[PDB]
């Protein structure tokens, strides 16, 4: 009636440019370079 | 004023004046003058390094003016522009134009509306651009 269990975790490929810096790319492309 | 500047060798001011007058006229005037002036200013600009990186916008304006007349001539204009300006093909403007013309030929209002909305999500539209897009949309039938 007992079974101890182990776990395995995974990391996340955190991306600086997947949101809020695509808007910053636009602010760098459409605004700064314009 | 553009004539005076051109005769005085002032190239930049004459170019800006011609572009402004053509852009203003296209809204309420026959689009042949707009097409001619846009093509001429693009021809002047591409050789120079000043507006070479932004001549895509002028070609986009000329192509949009062509589209407001008909579609076949718009296809011929875009293929001529890309043949003369190979760097225009990979431009996102060309992809947007291709999707727009495919939707218009397919007579699918939803596809065109979602394409324009997707384009507007990035960047931002202008009063003139929105007006021209609506005008071409109205005559979809």
């Amino acid at each position: 009636i007992i079974m101890d269990s182990s776990i395995s975790k995974q990391a996340l490929s955190e991306i600086e440019t997947r949101h809020s810096e695509i808007i910053k790319l636009e602010n760098s492309i459409r605004e700064l370079h314009d | 004023s553009a004539d005076y500047y051109k005769g005085e060798e002032s190239n930049s001011s004459a170019n800006k004046c011609l572009l402004k007058v053509a852009g203003y006229a296209a809204q309420l005037e026959q689009y042949q003058k707009a097409i001619d002036i846009y093509e001429q200013v693009g021809t002047s600009a591409m050789d120079s390094p000043l507006l070479k990186y932004s001549a895509k916008d002028y070609f986009f304006k000329a192509a949009l003016c062509h589209f407001c007349i008909d579609m076949l001539n718009a296809k011929l204009a875009v293929q001529k522009y890309e043949e003369l300006f190979p760097a225009f093909s990979d431009s996102r403007e060309c992809k947007l134009m291709k999707k727009l013309l495919e939707a218009h030929e397919e007579q699918n209002v939803d596809s065109y509306t979602e394409s324009v909305k997707e384009y507007d999500s990035i960047s931002r539209l202008d009063q003139w651009l929105t007006t021209m897009l609506l005008r071409i949309k109205k005559t979809i039938q």
